């Protein structure tokens, strides 16, 4: 077929990651690594391997948002509720008198 | 022309689905006579990341 | 050949179901019976009363 | 017919009652498990798809902070403007 | 033996397909009996709505 | 089968339109002539005298079938119900 | 299936407007005859007389294809109800 | 799922005037067909008599194809419902 | 939500004129072939000969894409329901 | 509010008519090519065979886009509902 | 007030035929390329190869549209429900 | 008066249908402006580089029109609900 | 008679594929500028300054065209319900 | 016979992209008047000071058209409902 032409199924497997697991186990090289260099706080090491991490991690306890981003909290597509009035008052006495 | 007469006759007298086309009818009844599970609805559109780059997703409503 | 074919074939299906079947269909079902006279599971293999 | 607007339910209550379906949906399979007659390993292998789904939708609710009230954050609510009220550089506070 | 695609005989022939043909006649018979009751039926239903309302 | 006879009065005015899309095309075969007739009489300016009759037929010809396209547009209206 | 027959009177009107449409159509190749008569006669004017048969020829066949499409329209509507 | 089979007796004819626009558009390449034998014949008068096979050739085919358009248009009224 | 499966017959007939609209317009490359080889054998009588099979070549391969608009419409009728 | 999904079955065919009439378009542009070669021959006969290899390669091309546009006709009907 | 959502799926397949018609108008495009080239060579034949890479550059581009006129009409179908 | 909304979802395609069909107009136009620069280089090919600038900036300009159309069509798919 | 509004949300969309189609046909003419130009400095070279000026003029107007004519389609949509 | 009046709302959207469809229609003829000059420059500049009062003129009242065609759809929103 064409498409079959046009397709690719050629994978072997599927690679499972867990990065929260990998970045817990590059933290702790981290740790270990600055444990047993016994670096101080102005070292180059010692700054490249903790500020930005502390400073990503400030920065996401800081954040302060009064709304949620765009497409999480508005924005969104809802169908029209029912008026108290007119057509859909009548049916949902309708509704109320069927049922009961 | 045998094949596809013999076909156009049972899609006419409905003992047959149509060409292309998936028929309720005769499915169930298929599934009946064989004794297997019934045609469901598998698919599962409320699933996590399924609709996330469809702009016109799908709303959850218990009927 | 033909003989214990038919008979094998009134025997399990019926001549008359078997005419109402296709050609390609009898013509199988006519091979298999013959396989099964061949064979003679029965007689030990052996084509003797 | 249909509307483009906000959101109807906060933030927090969305999670709870999604933590709430969750809970609901591991607790119909752990009950089918047990009228099965299935033992613990038989019941991880059954209902783990329940237990991720609900161990994330706890993630979620544990990661969702309702925001804090102040000045910034009123003025900002005056103003109708999506503003963090944490931040004294905005978008390059992300790099600073 | 190469067209028919089987090396026995053709396919698709004998009384069980070749009585489908009498079975769609009698089908579209009882069909075309059904709609023409149907029909009218819905016939007699809009002329009564017409004449009533129109 | 089921006789169902619906009279659309907004096609009274749709067809005008549609025709009057049409009655720009012959503008072109109407400025073609005067085209072939100026530059014609530009190549050879003793021969316009010969050609001014064609031009005025070449005209009013093509300008004949623009004035039916348009004549039906305005029959189609104020006679029509 | 139900079978529902419907007699829609708004499409007897339509159709005239897109054959008027039609009817401009050949009003270039009208001119586009007559200029080739022009252009041919300033080419050599002794060989006008010899090409004028094929002018009159020329364009009536074109414009015949043009009646026919304005035929169409004109019989539309006096006859179909 | 319903099944409502309609048959649109007003659409018997709205095809009719798009066959009527497309019965005018090989008038172009009839008149294209005169005129180059026209200008042919001025810049060469003495072969104007073996390339008038040739016009008549081209001209029928193109009338051919806006015959056989107008057919189908006719066709489709007279003796369909 | 609701379906409602519908049969539009006269869409059998419709698109017979659609397709018949584009059977004139290879026309004006058909005749546009002879107009040209018209002008060729005015430039050069004795290149006739060789040029003549690339004459009909395109001739009447262009009308076999007009036969092919043509051959849908046709197909479109007498077999369709 | 209410949803009403509708399967129009009529429309296999209204979008064939157009496919259709797309496929003439260019035969104007194939004929443009052995017009262009027949004129180049007739200025320039010992350059003829240097010419033939774009003559065929431009015929080719210009007609790919005709056949093209085909391939959605035929794909339309033959195996859509 | 009220409101009836439709989905209409005979709109997967009308502009299809829509936008078929459309994917030949290039093509007459296409081959303007390739007849100035025959015809500047043969006014020149020694800029023949330095007006080839505008020849084939010519081409390529012009195609190129077709082409992106003959994605939305596959994109339409293969993709859609 | 009774107010009856409707969403018709087959109007999102139709419009693409018609962009597409427009998207190839454009491209006659790339290639009159490329022919247009072989012609004058092959009448002048010491002018081959002064209007090579013009051959681009006819191009680019162009082009994007097409583009502009095109955007639309695919525009019209991908963002609207 | 009885007042049934209907507000058909569909309509916002089919236009906009109307004006793109539009957008297409201006973009012949703005070429058609520099083709001139091209072709007028092959005719004079030095007078390729003095030409310029009224080669810009003709550019930015026919590209202001489209632009009006793409300006509807933008504004048709995103502002629009 | 029954009155059912109804009063389609989009429609005023829809001939807006249908009266936008022919407003680069003139772009063409706006752009072939500076195109005639340029040629016209090109063949005598000592003319070219003569020939700009009817360039101007041909060329705004060329322009004009696409104007009042450009004004019915943009007076076709802000005022109607
Ligand atoms: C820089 C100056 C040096 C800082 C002084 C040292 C210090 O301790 O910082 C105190 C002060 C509090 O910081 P914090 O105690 O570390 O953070 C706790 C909360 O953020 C505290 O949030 P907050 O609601 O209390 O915000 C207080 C805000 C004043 O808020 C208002 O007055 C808003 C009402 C405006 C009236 C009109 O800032 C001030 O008090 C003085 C600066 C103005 O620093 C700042 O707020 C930074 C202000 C720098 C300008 C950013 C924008 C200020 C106004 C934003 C209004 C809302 C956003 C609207 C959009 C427009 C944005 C431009
Ligand atoms: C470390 C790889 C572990 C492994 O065995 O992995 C083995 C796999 C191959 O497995 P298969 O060929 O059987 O699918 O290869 C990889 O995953 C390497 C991926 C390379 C790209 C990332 C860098
Ligand atoms: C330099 C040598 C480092 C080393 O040897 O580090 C040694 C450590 C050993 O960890 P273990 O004791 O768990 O095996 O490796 C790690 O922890 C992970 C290193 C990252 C390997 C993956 C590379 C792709 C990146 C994705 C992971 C997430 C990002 C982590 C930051 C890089
Ligand atoms: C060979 C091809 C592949 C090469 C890949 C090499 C990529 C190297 C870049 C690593 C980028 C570091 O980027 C860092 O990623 C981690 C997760 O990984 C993010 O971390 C985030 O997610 C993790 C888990 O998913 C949470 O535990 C963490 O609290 C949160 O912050 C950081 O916010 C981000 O700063
Ligand atoms: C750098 O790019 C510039 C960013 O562009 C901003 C996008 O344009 C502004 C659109 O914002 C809106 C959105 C909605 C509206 C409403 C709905 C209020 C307009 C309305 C009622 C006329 C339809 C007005 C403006």
């Amino acid at each position: 077929s064409p498409n079959e032409h046009l397709m690719f199924f050629d994978f072997s497997s599927w690679l499972l990651v867990d990065f929260g697991k990998r970045w817990e186990r590059w933290v702790s090289f981290k740790k270990s690594f600055l444990t047993t260099t016994r670096s101080p706080y102005w070292s180059p090491q010692f700054f490249l391997l903790t500020f930005f991490q502390l400073r990503n991690s400030n920065v996401k306890l800081c954040e302060n948002w009064n709304w949620a981003p765009k497409g999480d909290d508005f924005n969104l597509l809802h169908n029209s509720a029912a008026e108290p009035f007119g057509r859909d008052l009548k049916a949902h006495l309708e509704r109320e008198a069927g049922a009961k | 022309n045998l094949r596809v007469e013999w076909e156009k006759n049972m899609e006419i007298q409905k003992k047959l689905h149509p060409s292309g086309l998936w028929s309720e009818e005769q499915a169930f009844a298929a599934a009946e006579k064989l004794g297997r599970p019934k045609a469901g609805h598998p698919m599962r559109v409320f699933e996590d990341g399924y609709q996330q780059f469809d702009l016109k997703p799908k709303l959850f409503d218990p009927d | 050949s033909r003989e214990a074919i038919f008979m094998v074939i009134e025997e399990r299906h019926g001549w008359d179901n078997f005419k109402k079947l296709s050609s390609h269909q009898q013509g199988v079902i006519m091979q298999e019976a013959a396989q099964e006279s061949l064979l003679a599971r029965n007689k030990g293999e052996l084509h003797l009363p | 017919s249909s509307y483009t607007g906000a959101a109807l339910a906060p933030k927090s209550e969305r999670l709870r009652l999604a933590f709430e379906e969750k809970q609901k949906d591991h607790q119909k399979c752990i009950e089918e498990a047990k009228g099965k007659g299935l033992k613990k390993d038989e019941l991880i292998d059954a209902c783990a798809w329940t237990h991720r789904k609900t161990i994330l939708a706890l993630k979620d609710w544990f990661a969702y902070r309702p925001p804090f009230q102040d000045r910034r954050s009123k003025w900002a609510e005056y103003c109708s403007i999506r503003h963090d009220s944490g931040s004294w550089l905005g978008w390059s506070q992300k790099f600073f | 033996i190469y067209g028919r695609g089987s090396l026995y005989g053709y396919r698709f022939d004998g009384e069980i397909h070749r009585q489908e043909a009498q079975n769609v006649i009698l089908y579209k018979e009882k069909e075309a009996q059904e709609m023409a009751v149907v029909m009218e039926k819905l016939e007699k239903e809009i002329q009564e709505w017409l004449k009533t309302m129109e | 089968a089921i006789a169902y006879e619906v009279t659309v009065n907004g096609a009274n005015l749709i067809g005008a339109g549609m025709a009057a899309s049409g009655v720009g095309v012959p503008a072109i075969g109407v400025a073609m002539c005067f085209s072939s007739y100026m530059l014609a009489a530009a190549r050879q300016p003793n021969m316009s005298a010969k050609l001014l009759p064609y031009c005025i037929l070449g005209f009013a010809l093509s300008e004949a079938l623009a004035l039916f396209t348009l004549l039906i547009a305005l029959l189609e209206l104020f006679v029509f119900s």
